[PDB]
């Protein structure tokens, strides 16, 4: 399974071009499918959404109208049509898959990313600690605080965490929480409690160090946090 | 009083006679009913007769009837 | 001789059925004669499941007693959402007829059984979000009646050739093979520990096997015709029998006789599933006159009748922590009652 | 509408998985489904070999075959070792039930038994799905194979052997007529069911239509109750 | 001055005997379609199990002539007493009633097109009734709701001098001229398209069910001789003398004073044939099924 | 030949009769007192409001 995506390159402000992220290895048809950017120097940031056989489509507020999302089912292609764009969008696009049931790890697979660069209501989620120091063999606990209610009626709360190890695209280790991602070892352990949420990890190596974020999925649009990076 | 209703008179009578030989004159327009105007004399022994107001002298006789009387 | 070999046989069955006598001291009526009536029980159909276009066949209930599973005869097995009614899965079948189903005690695996004899085992929790079978299950000779898992890697099959067998996942091959029976089996259920089952076969008689070695302990004999439905009491003490004859014997493990027998003069139609409720106190029993009634496990009194199906009542199924009790009728409908 | 975006994205998987039983259930409501019945050398393998266009399902034999733009179904019950009222009620609802006899089993004897000749053995199998209390309404596509053997074998043994009560000659015209009189009349139900005789040859080609020109007759049948015409 | 009664008018006779069947008919009528029609959608949805395509139009056609019964005693009180109800009134009762009027006709043509395809199309080859039942019934009721406007847009309850008020069609000095068009739609769509319909659909399966052996088709055989026949038997006679009204308005036919009253009470007491046939509606549509009958029981015993 | 099947038969029935069998009395004893203790664990012997049902509609 793998999400590999081409395009890119320099762009003139106001242009028009596309992008194209090709699926292979699993049902495209049954996979609600998203993007996600990262400006060179700040975190993530949600684009668009398209579910299964195009039934509903979201956009982020800053993208609405001026960016078009279309999925190819036959041709098992996932399309991001961006017109008159400016310099404020000098940033990568992910490719990130989620199917949506009873029990399932939405945004469990990310796609690797096309550089794309420019010459020229919502629930806000911040984390308080950035770049904390960390050892080998001491325990670590990240706080990301939200601001609103993040527990729904139905005993669901939903609240994804998320490793971005340097180089390559994040992946997922924690859905809604409480639960641990599909190949990820048991050291990590998150707890929440409506508003302040917890994760902890018990031991840690020299893979685990990277930058973490905490997203929600309450409503749309869903805002991520800033990073948390670890220092040796 | 019903469910289908239409013109009261359907042929003329257009052969002059005597102007008062009619004592009750009935007046009938032409409005959602009928697509004519017509008008009614009658005498006291039971015959009722209507004419055509398209006509000249039956025209100059119905104003004539109602400033008498 | 044969006669004079069998005439052993013949003579060894009479000091069991004289100690089954010599132990019956005293019957559960005069025992539990002082006892507060358990009353009216009414039950309304909370939700009514109208996915499939064909005879509800089996069903069964997770673990987390929200996700379940129904098989029927038009090729499809839709894992539904008890709390909210949504279709999870629609998993395509390879063959039409169905006679069974089963929901892992993990909730990774879901297995149907058929009329073609093999035992397909599907995969939910997967990479790919597909649901593609783990392996089919081939080695019986006859048609396969009810399966159940005993972990992710074991499963004890049912069959129509008088042989209940035990599986491995991981390979494809048995591990012990139950014989000993007469008739075929229609109907079993495992213990609440999972060491002990008892098959309902087609002579009226029920055995109590052990996973262990893989012979029968006990046989019971009580019913006339065939028992047609099975399952045991919750603390794995006993196991009451629904047959052909519109009685619900009730056994027991221990004493190694019946217990009681509930019947009713207004009722001659079959049995189609039976199954206990938590607290082994109320003993649904689905009748196939497109009724399903409600009896006491203690006292032979009957209780609210739950019907509204317009056909045969299938299968039952009471919820491991006890909320609800969903029924598949053959009409395409389930009922999720409470 | 009190939903979280997971909960209202649930719904949406719901009802695509909701329209794809409904786009397949059209397709299984044109399907035809026929129940063969018969013995094992009675003309079993001979009528399935006439038209078959599609061994680990040795339970149940299938046969996709395809007539005239009506997709056609055959679960040849051969391979179930055990009664057939066990599994008779699984079958409740098939549109039709071919049935074979084998007409030069007159003289015919019984393999493990010197008795019970195959036509009566295949009498008592006609009765017990006849008249079965769930078989009440399919109707029973009756064909009459192996006739290409009947009509030289009888004219050194009558067919006196195997009916104790003939009271007829030795012409095929006729003994034919007599034969199918009895099998006419087994059923309760003179109007609820019907048989549609066939005296199938070993090489003709209208043996699929026949049974085109049977099935048509249930399926009008089956939607002039439900019209409430009928 | 000479004497003739060739010109004399005649006036509207309007016989007490007359109106006391009419106010009679009319209640009993309306007591019948409560009754029957109410029933057929009481039957149909406390089973909710088995509900096929034809059901669906059972209940739609029972609920068309359910409102139409509402109707019913509001003519009943105008027919001594006159139109005392107000404009308002009259507009909105007109509206409800020809909207059925239609609908209660046009789903009998939809129905045989129904029983059209189940029979003929007898191998599922054209049977688009799999899930357009939904759509094609609202398009009978969709059809008939853009048909009544005419009738409910322009109809005063005026005051005719000398007589009671009436809820009368209301329009310009071509009252007579424009009433001739809006005749054709009770003809067209009421009368002519529904019988094509159903004779050209029904001319079809009386094919089948003569060159099929079934069992028992003589029962089905008769089912439909008898609602053709109702049919041609109770809309029929009332477009026969609706028809003939139109010649003597057009002065095509000879016009007699004898003829004027007979025609009046043949208009009346022929659209009592009309609105028999939504009281014999669910007999011979419902009660005369065998699936119906036993639902029927099963909704007695409970 | 067909003695051997019916041979196993009485070796096996042999075992049914070693196991011991308490009386009926005390098995009944248990069956009603366990019933009892988890009386007020069953929520079909009471029904439960609508706030701890989760089959609320």
């Amino acid at each position: 399974v793998q999400l590999v995506e081409s395009g890119g390159g320099l762009v003139q402000p106001g242009g028009s071009r596309k992008l194209s992220c090709s699926a292979s290895g699993f049902a495209f048809s049954s996979f609600g499918m998203h993007w996600v950017r990262q400006a060179p120097e700040k975190g993530l940031e949600w684009v668009a959404y398209i579910s299964s056989g195009s039934g509903t489509i979201y956009y982020a507020d800053t993208v609405k109208g001026r960016f078009t999302i279309s999925r190819d089912d036959p041709k098992n292609t996932l399309f991001l049509q961006m017109t008159s764009l400016r310099s404020e969008d000098t940033a990568m696009y992910y490719c990130v898959r989620s199917i949506y049931y009873y029990g399932s790890s939405p945004f469990d697979f990310w796609g690797q990313g096309t550089t794309l660069t420019v010459s020229s209501s919502d629930i806000v989620m911040t984390q308080a600690t950035s770049s904390v120091p960390v050892t080998p063999g001491e325990s670590v606990s990240i706080s990301c605080r939200s601001s609103k209610s993040l527990l729904h009626s139905n005993g669901n709360t939903y609240l994804y965490w998320f490793l971005q190890r340097p180089g390559q695209s994040p992946q997922l280790l924690i859905y809604r929480m409480s639960n641990l991602a599909s190949g990820v070892p048991d050291r990590f352990s998150g707890s929440g409690s409506g508003t302040a949420f917890t994760l902890t990890i018990s031991r840690l190596e020299a893979e685990d160090v990277g930058v973490y974020y905490c997203m929600q999925h309450l409503e749309y649009p869903l805002t991520f946090g800033a990073g948390t990076k670890l220092e040796l | 009083s019903a469910k289908e209703l239409r013109c009261q008179c359907i042929k003329t009578y257009s052969k002059p006679f005597h102007p008062k030989f009619i004592k009750e004159l009935r007046v009938i327009e032409s409005g959602p009913h009928c697509a004519n105007t017509e008008i009614i004399v009658k005498l006291s022994d039971g015959r009722e007769l209507c004419l055509d107001p398209k006509e000249n002298w039956v025209q100059r006789v119905v104003e004539k009837f109602l400033k008498r009387a | 001789e044969l006669d004079q070999l069998r005439q052993e046989a013949e003579q060894l069955k009479n000091q069991i059925r004289d100690a089954r006598k010599a132990c019956a001291d005293a019957t559960l009526s005069q025992i539990t004669n002082n006892i507060d009536p358990v009353g009216r029980i009414q039950m309304r159909t909370r939700r009514t499941l109208r996915g499939h276009l064909a005879k509800i066949y089996a069903m069964h209930w997770g673990t987390d007693s929200r996700l379940l599973v129904s098989a029927s005869q038009d090729g499809k097995l839709i894992i539904w959402d008890s709390y909210t009614t949504n279709k999870v899965h629609a998993i395509p079948l390879r063959s039409s007829w169905v006679m069974t189903c089963a929901y892992a005690p993990s909730g990774n695996y879901v297995a149907c059984g058929g009329l073609d004899n093999i035992c397909s085992i599907y995969n939910l929790k997967t990479r790919e979000g597909n649901v593609r079978v783990s392996r089919e299950l081939a080695g019986h000779t006859g048609y396969l009646s009810c399966c159940r898992f005993l972990d992710d890697n074991q499963i004890v099959t049912s069959s129509g050739d008088t042989t209940c067998a035990l599986w491995d996942i991981e390979t494809g091959q048995q591990t012990t093979t139950f014989t000993g029976h007469t008739g075929d089996v229609m109907s079993l259920s495992l213990a609440p520990d999972t060491r002990l089952f008892v098959s309902g076969a087609c002579d009226a008689s029920a055995k109590l096997w052990d996973v262990r070695e893989g012979m029968c302990r006990q046989t019971f004999t009580g019913h006339e015709s065939d028992i047609n439905a099975i399952c045991f009491f919750p603390n794995g003490n006993a196991f009451a029998t629904g047959s052909d004859d519109a009685t619900c014997r009730l056994f027991d493990l221990r004493a190694d006789q019946e217990l009681m027998t509930y019947s009713h003069d207004n009722i001659i139609c079959g049995i189609t599933s039976v199954s206990f409720s938590k607290s082994g106190r109320l003993l649904l029993a689905g009748y196939d006159d497109f009724n399903c009634n409600v009896w006491d496990a203690l006292k032979a009194d009957r209780a609210g009748v739950l019907a509204g199906h317009d056909n045969r009542v299938s299968c039952l199924g009471v919820t491991d922590d006890g909320m609800a009790v969903a029924t598949g009728s053959w009409d395409s409908f389930l009922k999720i009652w409470n | 509408c009190t939903l979280s975006a997971e909960d209202k994205a649930a719904v949406e998987r719901s009802k695509m998985i909701d329209r794809n039983l409904r786009e397949d259930g059209e397709k299984a409501a044109r399907e035809v489904k026929l129940l063969l019945l018969g013995a094992g050398e009675s003309g079993k393998s001979t009528i399935v070999k006439q038209m078959k266009i599609i061994v680990k399902t040795t339970g149940i034999v299938e046969t996709h075959f395809t007539f005239k733009d009506l997709h056609f179904k055959m679960f040849d019950v051969g391979g179930q070792r055990s009664e057939r009222k066990k599994w008779i009620h699984c079958f409740e609802g098939v549109t039709a039930i071919i049935f074979c006899v084998a007409l030069s089993d007159y003289d015919l004897v019984l393999a493990e038994d010197e008795e019970m000749n195959r036509m009566h053995e295949s009498m008592k199998l006609f009765d017990s799905i006849c008249n079965n209390k769930w078989f009440t309404d399919t109707s029973i596509i009756l064909f009459l194979n192996k006739k290409d053997l009947f009509e030289e074998k009888i004219k050194k043994s009558p067919l006196t052997i195997c009916y104790p009560e003939y009271a007829g000659s030795n012409t095929y015209e006729e003994a034919a007529a007599y034969i199918q009189c009895q099998f006419e009349d087994l059923n309760k139900r003179k109007d609820t069911k019907e048989i549609y005789t066939h005296f199938t040859c070993a090489t003709d080609t209208k043996n699929v239509q026949f049974v085109f020109d049977a099935v048509t007759d249930v399926i009008i049948k089956n939607n002039l109750k439900d019209c409430g015409l009928f | 001055p000479p004497a003739d009664e060739d010109y004399s008018p005649c006036m509207l006779e309007t016989e007490t005997l007359n109106k006391y069947v009419v106010i009679i008919a009319y209640a009993l009528v309306f007591l019948l379609s409560l009754l029957g029609n109410s029933l057929v959608m009481l039957v149909i949805l406390y089973s909710r199990v088995g509900r096929s395509v034809t059901d669906v139009y059972l209940l739609n056609l029972a609920l068309a002539d359910l409102l139409f019964a509402l109707t019913l005693p509001i003519w009943a009180a105008s027919k001594v007493n006159g139109w005392i109800f107000g404009t308002f009134l009259c507009k909105v009762v007109s509206l409800l009633k020809e909207v059925n009027f239609y609908s209660g006709i046009l789903l009998l043509a939809c129905i045989s097109v129904d029983r059209y395809l189940a029979i003929v199309h007898a191998t599922r080859t054209l049977t688009q009734k799999r899930h357009l039942v939904k759509f094609v019934c609202l398009g009978c009721w969709g059809l008939s709701m853009n048909l009544s406007l005419p009738f409910f847009l322009f109809r005063q309850a005026y005051h005719p001098n000398n007589s009671s008020p009436v809820c009368y069609e209301v329009l310009g000095n071509d009252t007579a001229k424009w009433r001739m068009v809006l005749r054709i739609l009770p003809h067209t769509f009421g009368f002519i398209v529904p019988l094509f319909v159903m004779l050209f659909c029904y001319g079809f399966t009386l094919r089948t069910l003569f060159k099929a052996h079934m069992g028992q088709k003589h029962r089905a055989m008769r089912v439909i001789f008898a609602v053709v026949l109702i049919f041609l038997l109770c809309w029929l006679p009332y477009n026969l003398v609706l028809l003939a009204d139109t010649l003597m308005r057009t002065q095509v036919i000879q016009e007699s004073c004898e003829r004027r009253n007979n025609i009046g009470r043949a208009l009346d007491a022929t659209e009592i044939l009309g609105f028999l046939h939504s009281c014999l509606n669910p007999i011979i549509y419902a009660f005369i099924g065998q699936n119906f009958r036993h639902g029927f029981l099963k909704i007695l015993a409970m | 030949a067909s003695i051997a099947q019916a041979r196993k038969l009485v070796e096996q029935l042999k075992m049914e009769a070693n196991i011991d069998r308490i009386k009926v009395s005390k098995a009944a004893a248990d069956l009603m007192a366990y019933c009892e203790a988890h009386a007020k664990e069953d929520p079909l012997l009471t029904p439960v409001p609508a706030s701890e049902n989760p089959f609320r509609e």
